[PDB]
């Protein structure tokens, strides 16, 4: 019996039922509310009834771990809500905030349900404020298989994570037909809102997938990953892999000229247990990385530079990704984890003429008010204000670890040199700017002052990084009383 | 009453009335004899240190006026090179169902040529040029 | 005696103890700290010590509240900053944040200063900590009255309004030889990061004033408006204005044509009392307005579109600009009266490539979110995700109203009748569009449903408006316990 799904599969397409099928356990999913009627009563739409009325929710279970989640079904009205339609997703999402479980929705809809009037608004009202208020108490996932357009792609951005599948998806607020009545250019679906436009350069998109099946099984595994509720901790997975392997490599990773590139993947990987990143946003500034991964078999939160692209210079969209990932991070008590390796901030017009000033003070909002345990290393040089950013020590950082070769100063050399002495007799350049970095580009001042714990060799940040995140597992601290802060929009 | 208009004041048997338009706290419009005038209350402080302050020149341009945005012409008020005085309407864009209104702000002629009607292209154009 | 201030009034500018002296009252500032040196003993500059160390930090009183406040100096070292003047700014804020006082700084620094090292550095970051967990605590006030680069930018980002003043300031991260060094373009300072561009182009600035005078006698004036702590209850002054004075005006101000503009203004002025209104960000988004207000004699927040500009429409700046107005004023238990008018979100290409479905989403996190009571007035039209947005009934407002000739539909009146008939007869446009407009675009509909308390006459706003705010003047509400939101960034 494979009756009334011919239709769909022929479009190279699957179904609702067949996404949460190979979502959850295989016999773990039970449908909550299955016999559902519009009771519309308007524009001949008295008839066509329809027993499950689009939408499949259920509860099911992940890894022996309880979920909950709703998908939309495009066979049946397009997909559109309704006063209906949203009463079941309401009530989902209540009792998961109720009990500590998450949700994770996969959205299809083609937009609201005009046959409703004002009811389509109100149910679309009341999803947006269960998204708000419970933001920061259980972790909220959303896929998008299909179309996604209209108001309706409102509820997918306060979501903490969106994920895009390649071929068939695609998101945007106002259509196509819109834009060339108004301004006059034909642009397609694909080419306004497709999965590469919101991947690199909306910066929506938290990944691309590039079939359903492979998104149903990495999805399962970011999924391990996450602790149930706010006041559930961290989970640890047992795992083989132990501390006291052997981890070299890293005393040859960064080159000894300062002007030549290195993959700041050869210093992530070695600390992390092996085959353990999930990277966030791959595609877009790629000037730095964020994800997640294990150490000992806890999860933790990396944050790292790359000098591969751009020098590794901090930037717009840089800043707001890093801000987002470490507001959730805290949000739900996961140790962050970053390599630091910046010369400061993309010097530009443009820079200026977008607001540097406001973004930029994000990830630094986002790193002060953190109250999770912190741990920090500067492989090779730090200056500026991007010193203070990226989880300096004076932040209530925990514990900060430098390289041997590494460089804490001010500023360049340069231009360091240049106001120290203003008319100062020519060729100046040879015997200041060599001796100016030789006696204050190094890390020897910074740990004179106290601002870097101890110098290590590059061979030991595994075994330090374990020790003191076992040895941080217990920290409490509290921030000032106040109903919520005010963050630089 | 504060914030009104109208203040009743006599000294002796002489009476006035003046009437009270708005300020900025160091300046204050007052109207006397129904004119307006600009009133300055200020303390020895601010009497003292008013001498060392910038007074900069705006910028006085006599020419081509542009739209702020796209849109469309329906209506056309002035003539092409003739006068224009202050105050004016010279033009109206409708933009998504709504027609705006660009005038004269301060001038006494022009020299240019018109954008012909429902000539759907502005885009911060010279619609009309100011010479 | 007007001894070694007569080289600063030379150049046509003010001394930081002026400065002070014209914001307090005549005779109450007590000066904090006034005999401390710098203790370098670097570079050549263990002589030339200084008493005041280039800052000048007291308590002051305004208006008979107190206050603390804190200036730069420029002509001891530049204003810049080091391990000794950040200390007093510590001091300061800690004591500000023990007692429930707010905090206004006037920002003249040059920049770090080089010869005490990475000790600035520290400074800093100990400064941007502090404004870090204060925010939402104590109003934080910043304006800029002379040059501001450097790292130093970041602290007046986080604070919750920032004033510049016009001739003499400016604002930027990297200057224009470093833009030259590596872009190759020649760029003035003032084109870089003059009082124009970030009232206009990048959104930074809150206002920009002609004098340092002037700043002063309006800043005293927002002053006015502030509460004193997180704790304190909203201010109210004495005022002679009553809410019995006749408003008929407001009968006339919506024209009978559905495509002529008309000035909000002319509906916000009758409804507040008398020369009350301090508007935010005057130059800037000007498609929507936000400000403080008096409402017999107690302070309200102003949000209102206008449909003068660009037809009143959503866009990205505007969303912004509202949402960090509803954090601020939700964060001090300020109320809200907002008046709606918005035909939907500007379409456009561009819009997508920036990301109008993360910005579009801070405005109703920010409505949705907030707990202080809420006044909603409905005057000609709302329509799709905008009427959502746009603090409706669901988002758990308090009191809404409408007018009786408003319009609430899910679209226009063309996309509906084309979505609504396929293929249907042509010339259905004349028999069609109208007769659905009769029916759907009126308020009876959305008044069947209850989305709108009552449609009144358009002279019982200010009635109305005074007697639920004072109703509504002890609301108790609470969300779910979290240590803190995942806003959109
Ligand atoms: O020496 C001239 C150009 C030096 C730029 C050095 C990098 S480029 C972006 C960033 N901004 C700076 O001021 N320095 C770094
Ligand atoms: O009828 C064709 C153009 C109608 C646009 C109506 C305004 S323009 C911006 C906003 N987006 C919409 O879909 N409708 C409004």
């Amino acid at each position: 019996p494979t009756a009334a799904e011919d239709l769909r599969h022929k479009k190279k397409r699957l179904t609702a039922m067949e996404r949460v099928q190979l979502f959850c356990d295989p016999g773990t999913f039970r449908e909550r509310d299955a016999l559902v009627e519009h009771e519309c009563h308007n524009f001949g739409m008295e008839k066509r009834k329809v027993p499950g009325d689009g939408f499949i929710t259920g509860t099911g279970k992940v890894f022996g771990r309880p979920v909950f989640l709703f998908s939309h079904d495009f066979t049946v009205f397009g997909g559109s809500l309704s006063r209906t339609n949203a009463a079941k997703v309401v009530r989902i999402m209540e009792e998961a905030a109720k009990i500590g479980v998450p949700v994770i929705g996969f959205n299809d809809s083609g937009g609201a349900r005009i046959h409703e009037g004002v009811d389509s608004l109100a149910g679309y009202a009341d999803i947006f404020l269960r998204n708000t208020l419970f933001s920061g108490v259980i972790p909220q996932i959303s896929v998008i298989m299909g179309p996604c357009a209209g108001g309706a792609v409102y509820s997918p951005a306060i979501t903490d994570f969106t994920f895009m599948v390649e071929t068939s998806s695609y998101m945007f607020v106002t259509g196509p037909e819109v834009v060339s009545a108004v301004g006059g250019k034909l642009v397609t679906k694909d080419e306004l809102g497709g999965p590469h436009v919101h991947a690199t350069k909306s910066g929506v998109s938290a990944g691309t997938f590039p079939n359903d099946i492979v998104a149903m099984a990495q999805l399962r595994r970011l999924y391990s990953y996450l602790p149930l509720s706010n006041r559930d901790p961290v989970p640890v997975l047992p795992t083989a892999d132990e501390r006291y392997r052997d981890v070299s490599s890293l005393n040859t990773v960064v080159p000894t000229e300062v002007k030549e590139a290195y993959d700041m993947r050869d210093v992530i990987y070695p600390v992390i247990d092996h085959d353990s990143f999930f990277e966030i946003q791959p595609q877009f500034a790629k000037n730095i990385i964020c994800g997640f991964a294990r150490v000992e078999g806890r999860s933790v939160c990396i944050i790292a530079n790359q000098p591969k692209v751009q020098a590794g210079v901090l930037d717009i969209d840089s800043s707001v990704k890093g801000a987002r990932m470490v507001r959730f991070a805290d949000a739900f008590n996961i140790p962050i984890i970053t390599f630091v390796d910046v010369p400061g901030f993309l010097p530009g017009v443009q820079q200026e003429y977008g607001g540097i000033i406001r973004h930029g003070a994000k990830l630094l909002y986002a790193y002060a008010e953190a109250t999770v345990p912190k741990v920090t290393i500067i492989t090779r040089k730090a200056y500026g204000g991007a010193y203070d950013v990226m989880s300096s020590k004076h932040l209530r950082g925990d514990s900060n670890y430098a390289w041997p070769h590494a460089e804490i100063a001010v500023m360049g050399a340069a231009g360091a040199c240049k106001l120290l002495y203003s008319k100062e007799t020519a060729e100046q350049q040879a015997q200041r700017i060599a001796d100016y970095e030789k006696t204050f580009c190094t890390p020897l001042s910074a740990a004179r002052k106290g601002f870097v714990d101890a110098v290590i060799d590059p061979s030991e940040t595994r075994m330090r990084v374990c020790e003191d995140l076992e040895r941080l597992a217990r920290k409490q601290l509290q921030n000032p009383w106040k109903k919520h802060g005010n963050i630089p929009l | 009453k504060a914030s009104y208009p109208i203040i009743r004041v006599k000294d002796g048997e002489a009476e006035t009335v003046l009437q009270f338009w708005g300020t900025n706290e160091v300046t204050y419009g007052m109207q006397m004899r129904g004119t307006t005038f600009d009133v300055n209350v200020m303390s020895d402080l601010q009497s003292t240190l008013a001498h060392f302050v910038p007074i900069t020149e705006a910028t006085t341009n006599t020419k081509q006026i542009l739209s702020p945005m796209p849109g469309v012409i329906v209506a056309i008020k002035v003539q092409p090179g003739q006068m224009v005085v202050a105050g004016e309407e010279l033009l109206t864009l409708e933009a998504m169902k709504m027609r705006n209104k660009i005038h004269a702000q301060a001038d006494g002629k022009v020299k240019e040529v018109k954008v012909k009607l429902g000539a759907t292209v502005e885009d911060n154009e010279v619609l009309v040029e100011l010479e």
